[PDB]
This record gives C-alpha cells, sequence and structure tokens, in this order.
RNA sequence: GUGAACUAUGCCUGGGCAGGGCGAAGCCAGAGGAAACUCUGGUGGAGGUCCGUAGCGGUCCUGACGUGCAAAUCGGUCGUC
RNA sequence: CUCUGGCAUGUUGGAACAAUGUAGGUAAGGGAAGUCGGCAAGCCGGAUCCGUAACUUCGGGAUAAGGAUUGGCUCUAAGG
RNA sequence: AAAUGCCUCGUCAUCUAAUUAGUGACGCGCAUGAAUGGAUGAACGAGAUUCCCACUGUCCCUACCUACUAUCCAGCGAAAC
RNA sequence: GACGUCGCUUUUUGAUCCUUCGAUGUCGGCUCUUCCUAUCAUUGUGAAGCAGAAUUCACCAAGCGUUGGAUUGUUCACCCACUAAUAGGGAACGUGAGCUGGGUUUAGACCGUCGUGAGACAGGUUAGUUUUACCCUACUGAUGAUGUGUUGUUGCCAUGGUAAUCCUGCUCAGUACGAGAGGAACCGCAGGUUCAGACAUUUGGUGUAUGUGCUUGGCUGAGGAGCCAAUGGGGCGAAGCUACCAUCUGUGGGAUUAUGACUGAACGCCUCUAAGUCAGAAUCCCGCCCAGGCGGAACGAUACGGCAGCGCCGCGGAGCCU
C-alpha cells in the first residue's frame, strides 16, 4: 500500500548500467548530420583537460539584469595541439546498420601512433605497418591503393579520417598517442575523399576544426570514485542515528511480491569512471601557443586587449596536477567531466543554435592567472616581485 | 574590472576572490581570504600582524 | 525589467531574525516562505529578497500573536552576486510588509541588500544604505 | 535420601571506606537596652547531610556483542559512598 | 607525565586504505523544523570577588538565577 | 475529565501561526472521597509529564578525517543449515 | 434526479473456515521502488445557466508532480501555512535477518468498577532483552568464458534502459471582453522550482601534509632542539575529497488519440465516414543520451642466427583416424 507521501525518483534510469566505462577516450556515438551543400570539414577533435580558472566579461543580454555589466564565470582549459591525419576509413550503410568498407593508411606513420598499436612498446620490434609502407612506395602496390580509393569513391557513403594526437608536445608522462575517427561532413563522397587524401599525413589545427564563440559538446569519462554506497551513489536519504545495522543504506528494496529485487532500486557499487556526453558548452577563446618569431612571445595567450600585459594562460606555479600549456588551447564555459590530464572528445553540436543565449559574440575583459596551488594573490611574477621588492635571496644574489 | 584593497591586510583583491562583509553600521569591508577575515573578526591589529602592508609601512620596511 | 538570480538561501523555516524597522517588533519568527512548492522532508528556506510569513515573538502586544508578511533584507549566510563577489552581513534581518510590498513601518535601521532593494522599491526608498 | 562452595536471612569473630562543601548544639569577645534580652564577629564540628574517590551497585544509550571474551560480558554515562 | 620494579600490546603476521560497520572528531547558515519523546550529542564546569527569587516544616531552597576575573614577568606590604 | 470520566479530542481560559498534549477553572463524578485514608506540602528522586532560555549534525542535507575491521595474502581453520 | 431499477469494485466492515498451530514475526511511522486510474494539477480538447476573470461537466490521458508543520502511538482526523495542485489507491491491509518499539500483547506496580476471594476488565496509567546471512536466487557492481589460427587497433548496432518538469516577472495591455467593477491569450524576453548528469576556478566544510605558529602538565642538567598526554589542546592551513552551502549543462522528429474538419455516398437532399483525404497532443515510438549479443566489420603485425619454425603455390605422392 501506498507510500503515503510523493517523492520523485532518486537518480536517473537513463544512465545505468552504472559501471566502469569500457573505454578511456570517449566515443562520439553520434556525429552531425551530413548535407553536401556545406564545405568539407571535420566534426570533432581531441583535447586534454588542463585545469580551470575564471574570467571577466561584459554581457550583452537585453532585458536581463546583467546587461552591459561585468560578470565572473568559471572556464575550463583544454589543451589541443594539432591532430595528425594518418588514415582514412569508409563506411557503407546496409540494412544491418553501417559497416566499414575499407581503410587506407599513409606512408610514414609516427612512433606515437605505432605506440598506440602496441601494448608493450619496450619489448616489441616495432614492426607495425612496415609491409604496408612497402606497398605505398612500390608501384604494383600503388595501383592497388588507388584502385581501393576509386572503389571507396564509388561505393562508400560515410568517410571518416583517422587522426592521432601528438603527445610529444604535452607535459604528460604518456608518450602513446590517441587515435580517433572523425567524420568528414559537407560534400560529395568524391569531394571529401580527395580533400581527405590531400590532408593525409598532415596536421590539422583546432582553429580549422572549431571557431570562436560557438557551442560544442564535450564527451568524456567522469572522474573515478570507486566502490560507493547508496548514499553517495544515488543520494538516498540517510537513516536516523539509532539504526542498528547501518545508516547509509536503503531501508527497503522492493515489496514482497514481485519476489525479486528490481533493477530500479538503489544499490551500492561503482561510482564514477562513467562515459558522459554533455552538450551546449560555449567556446570562450581559442589560444595560439608559443610561437617563436624572435626573442619569443606568449602574450597571444591571455592578453585580452584591455590589460595588454605579457602573461600566458598558465597560472603561477603552472596548472596543478597537469603541467603547462605550450600549445593551442580551447577555453570552454563551465565545468567538464574527468580529471586533469583526461582526454576529452570535443565535437560539433548536432542541434541548431538559434538561441540568444547562444549565437552570442563574447568579448573577454580579464583572465585570472593567480596560482591555483593555494590562495594565490598575484597574476604575474613581475607583479609579485614589484609588489614585494627585493627579498633575502635576491639580495644575497 | 574594479580592483579593491583588502581591509585587513591591504592586498589587492582581484575580481574573483575573497569575501565582502557588510556591517550593521553601513560600513562594508573586503577580505582577501579567511585568514584576513578571521583576524578581522577576532579584532586583531593589522599594524601588529607582521605580514600586512600597514605593519610594514609603520615599521618602514619599504 | 529583470528577474532576481538565485542566491544561497541559508534561512530555513524555524529561524528567528530581527525586525529592522520602526514598527515596534524586535523578532521575526519565520513560518513559511512565499513561493515554495517544496519537496519531501526539505525545509522551506529564504534568502534576501524573499517574502516570508512570520510571527513576532517579542515586541509590541498588538503585533505579537499574529502572522505577517515580511521581507528578508539581510542574511548572515554568504551568497555569490554574479560579479564574482561573495557577500554576507553581520545579522539576519527583515521588515514587516503587507501583501503588495508596502512597509508597515517607515524607516529601516541598517543596510539593505541590493538583491531586495531592486525588487522592492518601497523598501529601498526607506533604506539608509544599499549594501 | 543429598545439598546454605551460589544466593536469602540471624548470630560469632576479623578487615575496610581520599579530598572537598554546608556549618547544628556548646563556648569567647565587642556593641545596644531598665530588664527580658538583642545584634555583630569569631570558635566549634553535628548530620541514616551534600559534591566526589576506593568499594558497593546498575540508570540510559533500548550503544557494543548477540554460532559472544562471557550460558549475562564490555564501553561511555550513571546511583550511593 | 616520570623513577624503582615489571612488560612486549594480550591465542598470529604482511600489504593496501573500497562500500557497510564499530569507536572518535569536525562542520557554513539555521537552531528541535528531527523524533513517540531533545534519544544521542552538545552547552555548563575549578577557584576568587560580588550578587542570589518564589516557596518553606524557618533547617533549607543555594553552586538558585546572574556577572566579573584568571597567563607570564618584575616588585611592594602584611602574617613568625 | 486526575495514574480514577465511558460519552470525550467534555466546555471556558491560557500556552502556539496552528496544540487529541500541558496548566488553571467547571462539575448529577459511566464508576472520586475520608488510616479500603481524604486534602496539602518544604526538602529529596538514574520516578511520569508540559513549556521557556541556552546549546548543539536531532534535522534542512549531507560531507570530510582518524583508529580497528571488513578487503587481498602466508599460516591456521569451525558452525548453523 | 425523487419513486423505482441494472451493475461494477475488493482501498470498508461483515459472512465463511479452504491453507497454515513440530510458528508465514502481530499496529503505526521512517526509508525505497514499482504499479493502477475511478484525473487534483499540468498537455490537447468538447459543453455550460462559458462576455472577460473565475468555475463546473465530460473526453484522450497515469508522462510528470502532489509539500512544510502543531496535537495524537495512531491509520484516520483537525488546524496553521505554502503551493500549479496539495487526487485516490495497490504491491502478504508492500516493506521488523531494513530500522524504530510510541501503542497492543508475558512476568513488576497503581487507580476505578466487578468479585467473599484467588482474580477479571476488548477501562485508564507507568516500567519492561526486537537474535542469525558466510548458502541459493534476485539485484548492484567486478573479473572472465564461447567461436573468428594468434594478437592488437579502429569501429558498427541487435537488444535492454531512457528524462526532463512545473512556475513566476516584463511585454502583449490596463488592450480584447464588459454598462461598470474588473480583466485575459499567442509570439517574444528574463529568470526561478523540482529532478538529472557533472564539477572544484571561486565561496564554504574537512584537515594527522601531524604543514607552520601559540600554549598546559611532565620528561631529556639548562639553552637550543624536541618528545609523551590512545590525534594533549587551540589558531591558520596546501593538495585531495566535497555542498543548490559554490559553479556548469539538460535537445529533435514520426505515426497518430480525443477533437475539429475536407470531399462524398448510402438515403435523386443532408451527412467528418462508408471508400478516400487533413490538422492534431505532458500520450506512444524513435532520435539525443547509457550499456554493447554463444552478433557482425575494416585494417596492422604475425615467432631462427640458426637447424627452425611457419605461410603460400602442387593433386604432388603414399597413406591413417574421425
Ligand atoms: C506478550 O509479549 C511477549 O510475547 C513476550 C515478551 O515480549 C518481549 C517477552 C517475554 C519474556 C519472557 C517470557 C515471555 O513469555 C515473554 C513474552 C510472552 C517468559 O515466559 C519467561 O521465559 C522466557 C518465563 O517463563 C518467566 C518469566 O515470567 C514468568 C519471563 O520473564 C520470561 O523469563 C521471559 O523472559
Ligand atoms: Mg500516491
Ligand atoms: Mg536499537
Ligand atoms: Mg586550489
Ligand atoms: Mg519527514
Ligand atoms: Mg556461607
Ligand atoms: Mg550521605
Ligand atoms: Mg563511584
Ligand atoms: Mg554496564
Ligand atoms: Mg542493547
Ligand atoms: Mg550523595
Ligand atoms: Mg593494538
Ligand atoms: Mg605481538
Ligand atoms: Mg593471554
Ligand atoms: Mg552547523
Ligand atoms: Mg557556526
Ligand atoms: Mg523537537
Ligand atoms: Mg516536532
Ligand atoms: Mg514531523
Ligand atoms: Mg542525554
Ligand atoms: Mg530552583
Ligand atoms: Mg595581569
Ligand atoms: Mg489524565
Ligand atoms: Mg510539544
Ligand atoms: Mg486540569
Ligand atoms: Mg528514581
Ligand atoms: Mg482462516
Ligand atoms: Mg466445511
Ligand atoms: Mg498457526
Ligand atoms: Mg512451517
Ligand atoms: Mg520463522
Ligand atoms: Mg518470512
Ligand atoms: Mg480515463
Ligand atoms: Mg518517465
Ligand atoms: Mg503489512
Ligand atoms: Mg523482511
Ligand atoms: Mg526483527
Ligand atoms: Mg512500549
Ligand atoms: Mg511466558
Ligand atoms: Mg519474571
Ligand atoms: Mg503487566
Ligand atoms: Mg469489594
Ligand atoms: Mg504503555
Ligand atoms: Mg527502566
Ligand atoms: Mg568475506
Ligand atoms: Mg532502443
Ligand atoms: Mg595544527
Ligand atoms: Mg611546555
Ligand atoms: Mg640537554
Ligand atoms: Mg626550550
Ligand atoms: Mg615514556
Ligand atoms: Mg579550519
Ligand atoms: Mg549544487
Ligand atoms: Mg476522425
Ligand atoms: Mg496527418
Ligand atoms: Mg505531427
Amino acid at each position: 500500500s501506498h507510500r503515503k507521501f510523493s517523492a520523485p525518483r532518486h537518480g536517473s534510469l537513463g544512465f545505468l548500467p552504472r559501471k566502469r566505462s569500457s573505454r578511456h577516450r570517449g566515443k562520439v556515438k553520434s556525429f552531425p548530420k551530413d548535407d553536401p551543400s556545406k564545405p568539407v570539414h571535420l566534426t570533432a577533435f581531441l583535447g586534454y583537460k588542463a585545469g580551470m580558472t575564471h574570467i571577466v566579461r561584459e554581457v550583452d543580454r537585453p532585458g536581463s539584469k546583467v546587461n552591459k555589466k561585468e560578470v565572473v564565470e568559471a572556464v575550463t582549459i583544454v589543451e589541443t595541439p594539432p591532430m595528425v591525419v594518418v588514415g582514412i576509413v569508409g563506411y557503407v550503410e546496409t540494412p544491418r546498420g553501417l559497416r566499414t568498407f575499407k581503410t587506407v593508411f599513409a606512408e610514414h606513420i609516427s612512433d606515437e601512433c605505432k605506440r598506440r598499436f602496441y601494448k608493450n612498446w619496450h619489448k616489441s620490434k616495432k614492426k607495425a605497418f612496415t609491409k604496408y609502407c612497402k606497398k605505398w612506395q612500390d608501384e604494383d602496390g600503388k595501383k592497388q591503393l588507388e584502385k581501393d580509393f576509386s572503389s571507396m569513391k564509388k561505393y562508400c557513403q560515410v568517410i571518416r579520417v583517422i587522426a592521432h594526437t601528438q603527445m610529444r608536445l604535452l607535459p604528460l608522462r604518456q608518450k602513446k598517442a590517441h587515435l580517433m575517427e572523425i567524420q568528414v561532413n559537407g560534400g560529395t563522397v568524391a569531394e571529401k575523399l580527395d580533400w581527405a587524401r590531400e590532408r593525409l599525413e598532415q596536421q590539422v589545427p583546432v582553429n580549422q576544426v572549431f571557431g570562436q564563440d560557438e557551442m560544442i559538446d564535450v564527451i568524456g569519462v567522469t572522474k573515478g570514485k570507486g566502490y560507493k554506497g547508496v548514499t553517495s551513489r544515488w543520494h538516498t536519504k540517510k537513516l536516523p542515528r539509532k539504526t542498528h545495522r547501518g545508516l547509509r543504506k536503503v531501508a527497503c528494496i522492493g515489496a514482497w511480491h514481485p519476489a525479486r529485487v528490481a533493477f530500479s532500486v538503489a544499490r551500492a557499487g561503482q561510482k564514477g569512471y562513467h562515459h558522459r556526453t554533455e552538450i551546449n558548452k560555449k567556446i570562450y577563446k581559442i589560444g595560439q601557443g608559443y610561437l617563436i618569431k624572435d626573442g619569443k612571445l606568449i602574450k597571444n595567450n591571455a592578453s585580452t586587449d584591455y590589460d595588454l600585459s605579457d602573461k600566458s594562460i598558465n597560472p603561477l606555479g603552472g596548472f596543478v596536477h597537469y603541467g603547462e600549456v605550450t600549445n593551442d588551447f580551447v577555453m570552454l564555459k563551465g565545468c567538464v567531466v574527468g580529471t586533469k590530464k583526461r582526454v576529452l572528445t570535443l565535437r560539433k553540436s548536432l542541434l541548431v543554435q538559434t538561441k540568444r543565449r547562444a549565437l552570442e559574440k563574447i568579448d573577454l575583459k580579464f583572465i585570472d592567472t593567480t596560482s591555483k596551488f593555494g590562495h594565490g594573490r598575484f597574476q604575474t611574477m613581475e607583479e609579485k616581485k614589484a609588489f614585494m621588492g627585493p627579498l633575502k635571496k635576491d639580495r644575497i644574489a | 574590472m574594479k580592483v579593491e584593497l583588502c581591509s585587513f591586510s591591504g592586498y589587492k583583491i582581484y575580481p574573483g576572490h575573497g569575501r565582502r562583509y557588510a556591517r550593521t553600521d553601513g560600513k562594508v569591508f573586503q577580505f582577501l581570504n579567511a585568514k584576513c577575515e578571521s583576524a578581522f573578526l577576532s579584532k586583531r591589529n593589522p599594524r601588529q600582524i607582521n605580514w600586512t602592508v600597514l605593519y610594514r609601512r609603520k615599521h618602514k620596511k619599504g | 525589467s529583470g528577474a532576481k538570480f538565485r542566491i544561497s538561501l541559508g534561512l530555513p523555516v524555524g529561524a528567528v531574525i530581527n525586525c529592522a524597522d520602526n514598527t515596534g517588533a524586535k523578532n521575526l519568527y519565520i513560518i513559511s516562505v512565499k513561493g515554495i512548492k517544496g519537496r519531501l522532508n526539505r525545509l522551506p528556506a529564504a534568502g534576501v529578497g524573499d517574502m516570508v510569513m512570520a510571527t513576532v515573538k517579542k515586541g509590541k502586544p498588538e503585533l505579537r500573536k499574529k502572522v505577517h508578511p515580511a521581507v528578508v533584507i539581510r542574511q548572515r549566510k554568504s551568497y555569490r552576486r554574479k560579479d564574482g563577489v561573495f557577500l554576507y552581513f553581520e545579522d539576519n534581518a527583515g521588515v514587516i510588509v503587507n501583501n503588495k510590498g508596502e512597509m508597515k513601518g517607515s524607516a529601516i535601521t541598517g543596510p539593505v541588500a541590493k538583491e531586495c532593494a531592486d525588487l522592492w522599491p518601497r523598501i529601498a526608498s526607506n533604506a539608509g544604505s544599499i549594501a
């Protein structure tokens, strides 16, 4: 009978087998819909979570209370060095779904890509794709390869580009690269195939994939928490202080007579390390990295045309548990799944942005680069040492 | 992007940090962190706390 | 125009705040918050700018044993104010109003939060300072 | 027929019970009254007196444990001392 | 807490530090709204100086209630 | 309308925003009542009940930390059913 | 909808005694899930003694929500208050190896009535031990198994789950409507509630980094440096974890239901219906999102410095088992 007081469902049943993710990267699982009227472009990218900071911008929202006033918003920094396209896969759609027809790889694949192909690079002979690049440099193999290209052109409906990240530009311990299939959209199959084989063996920047102040989706693996109980895992109400065999339980699991524990009651188990797909993450800024023209320059990072300083995106003491960003970055609005150093699939949206919350051009006033390793109170080393004057070690120096 | 000065320590409070304390007398105060906040509410003298700008300007450390 | 953003509440039902106008009340004992649909076991709570139903526990006898609408003007609990700054007050205070927002009193002792001063123009008129 | 080696109660002969609080009678002095006496300050150390050890007991957590350390125990909190 | 005396952690060790426990803490803002019920926990606490109500069998209540002070160091008086 | 009143959540007052609770009254009291003791008490109570102040994770609404477990291993190794 | 009359339901209480007395833990609350619809609100509609606003009666409809308290052990009840609304039920009158133990319902005791009494009371009162999971299944997570020669990378999607919800303010507009009093709606804009999934830049919490100051008692002859007091206490505190106590995000189609229609017979007229068309929703199905089959795919590499294996080209041969 009749639970006597209405309360909604604890947790969502659209998210469960609430188990560890089978992948570490983050599968797209749905690319944007193709229309051949658009130009040829990519639809996703692969970045790494560096850290968080906050910004100051001036809002242009007519009718809102914060119209033409300055707000502070948290941002997430994703380091995105350019991805190397090294392969291309084609798909044909069948009444059983959509199967891969033919892959073609490139000559001279890099060692971090082959590191992805091996489970123990130390004890291996590193023999992967050697007989393949043999048939690339050959001439009997060469006519075979263009025959495969022509067959792919006349039969495939969906082409995708296999691209890897280049981990030698990152502050991480991992030297093994991340590969990814990124769907190519906007054209005929012949057009996108010659476009992709033009881009073969080559670098693609996030400047070319994404743009300023558009809304994208972030796909990743939620931060891992381990084996948790029902109070942490499902946020059920804690039982009163005088409960004999434990407080952090669910007091009743189903009635007598469905005679089984249902799949919809709260149980203890794995929390976190979950594959999630969050949408409507607004890009605030695309960085530019550490270029060398002369005695080099890093203002092309967080110099915001209203401070004109010479600071990078990096805080004092660097990004905690990550390192420092020396590559192209992407600043997103808000929080994003995963730990620091976690690889994030970033992809184009598959809705249409007609919203005044969306379609909005932003303009940053300030980017906070105080130290996140404490309650840091200085933006730059020059500002800190000019505020403090000479120290004892500086004096003896 | 207005930068305020901490009421207890006299440091620069950048626009995302610290807290602001309005008293019943209409006077408001800005604190860089909870160290300065707790010293203020415990009514310590910033000219007696060694690491403050008021202390260093009184003792001519500049 | 413009609607109030969400602030941190921290002022539940059983709270006794102090009456901040010259009506002759000293205390306000919250019994309700105007606009709460609520949830199982969750206590209804208020923040600055909220109309509450309140009784006055000590004060004038012609005020004491009744229910009045009141508006919370100062909270001891810190709330973010969307220009980044977190703000909190020394006390918890509210004023007795009527159903359409007119103050029963005539003068407010102490600062009044901006999040209620923009919402209630008759309260902000009687205020001394808008903190 | 056998048991008071546990426990119940009487008797006989032994042993034991920090430190503090309140301050009964008795007593000394000073002051006020015609007396009767009264007031003040000390002293003194009574009580099935109070706080609280050892001891004796066993309130509550309806705590632990509950195929136990234990066929009734343990911890904190308690009653009396 | 330490000395004399005694011991080897109470019938085993090692490695990790999940849930649930058992025992112990802390917690913004509210302050019993929790619950049958303030259960449990918390508050208070020693001493010194003030100041103590109703009621009463005049003994008490009574540490009623309430308030202030308290460290270190250098002295000065008084008490044989 | 009591540790005694069915009707009964009796009626009035007070206490609260709201009280089958509490207290003060009322009394044709199912079925109160005078050593089957009646009515009162100061002091006392690990006795039952109500309210207020203070206080708090009892709650809003949970979180974090520590010890011993649980866990995994080496040795040892039961029982209920 | 009177007098009458036909039903349904098993959320009432009876009637019965079929099952259980070598035992099915007996009230209520708490917690948590799911179902129903006889729909309170919300979506889409039809009707009115529907001018507007409010309301009432029906239909498709159970997707989603249905609260915080005072008193009582209470289920019920009654009141305060908020709300879009505070709908009604079921699951062994769901749920005690989940709790609790206030009630009832052992032994102690008091009162009233009854009894000569021992004692009784479906009358009141007070105090009264709530045990076991390590088995199987279920469920929650965690390894693995089964073929593709081995092994890796990149992928597909069968099937299973599924999610968003409601409300204010501005404008419309003091306009339509209405004599007046009053008084809407669509588009749009700005936010909020409930829920979901995250996250830690900031604010807060934690804090044995046993980090760094202070400090009590003791101890190392003192200084200095330290230690002990089951974390000696206290102040501040990095990292990490963590809070509607901070911050971020939450979405598109198709067939259609009620209904309103088009053409149009039956019935030389009419008719949404018979044949044939249309619009149509918090429903349903799918997408998005989560998992990824004793289900598939594309591609890589495929075993010696020695006798040492493997693959392919042979009908190339001789035969064996099954
Ligand atoms: C009616 O509520 C019960 O169901 C109930 C109960 O609820 C907790 C507790 C008990 C407890 C007990 C008994 C019960 O019957 C009993 C009952 C019925 C006994 O009979 C007992 O033996 C076990 C005995 O024979 C001697 C005594 O009194 C003569 C009891 O104290 C006794 O020792 C005991 O512990
Ligand atoms: Mg219901
Ligand atoms: Mg218990
Ligand atoms: Mg930090
Ligand atoms: Mg509740
Ligand atoms: Mg004897
Ligand atoms: Mg005694
Ligand atoms: Mg004792
Ligand atoms: Mg004991
Ligand atoms: Mg027990
Ligand atoms: Mg005693
Ligand atoms: Mg030990
Ligand atoms: Mg040992
Ligand atoms: Mg031994
Ligand atoms: Mg607190
Ligand atoms: Mg506090
Ligand atoms: Mg209470
Ligand atoms: Mg209560
Ligand atoms: Mg309640
Ligand atoms: Mg207690
Ligand atoms: Mg008293
Ligand atoms: Mg002194
Ligand atoms: Mg009574
Ligand atoms: Mg009460
Ligand atoms: Mg009475
Ligand atoms: Mg007693
Ligand atoms: Mg039967
Ligand atoms: Mg028969
Ligand atoms: Mg039976
Ligand atoms: Mg049986
Ligand atoms: Mg049984
Ligand atoms: Mg059973
Ligand atoms: Mg229906
Ligand atoms: Mg649903
Ligand atoms: Mg039942
Ligand atoms: Mg059960
Ligand atoms: Mg049980
Ligand atoms: Mg009981
Ligand atoms: Mg018995
Ligand atoms: Mg007995
Ligand atoms: Mg009895
Ligand atoms: Mg008789
Ligand atoms: Mg009872
Ligand atoms: Mg007892
Ligand atoms: Mg085990
Ligand atoms: Mg499906
Ligand atoms: Mg410390
Ligand atoms: Mg010392
Ligand atoms: Mg020494
Ligand atoms: Mg020293
Ligand atoms: Mg020692
Ligand atoms: Mg702290
Ligand atoms: Mg939150
Ligand atoms: Mg039709
Ligand atoms: Mg249609
Ligand atoms: Mg449609």
